[PDB]
């Protein structure tokens, strides 16, 4: 508990991180968050929105 | 560009189409600039 | 069948071609939701449902 300065600077770059890892699952209104489902799914004028 | 084509085939003349006559007769390119423009030719090509 | 009764058919345990489909100048609408009909052939679904 002495050292909760340094462990505490890990740990903001380490959720940082995994929070920038799990928005790659985010949809934000598209059909998927895979990007090879929009690729394989849908043809180019669809895909590109 | 000029053609008499089937009138259930207009909706293939257009960007990021498919189908017989956008695959194998007439392609659009897919960010094509220009206007369509069809009629119904039926008294003058039906014979 | 009627509108009110609408028939379900499961399709399973196949091939199947929507090139067959999507060729035949009939079908006046052809709209697509979530896959588009050129691609159809290069998936392969879980179920479906007619």
């Amino acid at each position: 508990s002495a050292l909760g300065k340094l462990q505490d600077v890990v740990n903001q770059n380490a959720q940082a991180l995994n929070t920038l890892v799990k928005q790659l699952s985010s949809n934000f209104g598209a059909i998927s968050s895979v990007l090879n489902d929009i690729l394989s799914r849908l043809d180019k004028v669809e895909a590109e929105v | 560009d000029s053609f008499v084509i089937r009138g259930d085939e207009v909706r293939q003349i257009a960007p990021g189409q498919t189908g017989k006559i956008a695959d194998y007769n007439y392609k659009l390119p897919d960010d094509f600039t220009g206007c369509v423009i069809a009629w119904n030719s039926n008294n003058l090509d039906s014979k | 069948a009627s509108v009110y009764a609408w028939n379900r058919k499961r399709i399973s345990n196949c091939v199947a071609d929507y090139s067959v489909l999507y060729n035949s100048a009939s079908f006046s609408t052809f709209k697509c939701y979530g896959v588009s009909p050129t691609k159809l052939n290069d998936l392969c679904f879980t179920n479906v449902y007619a």
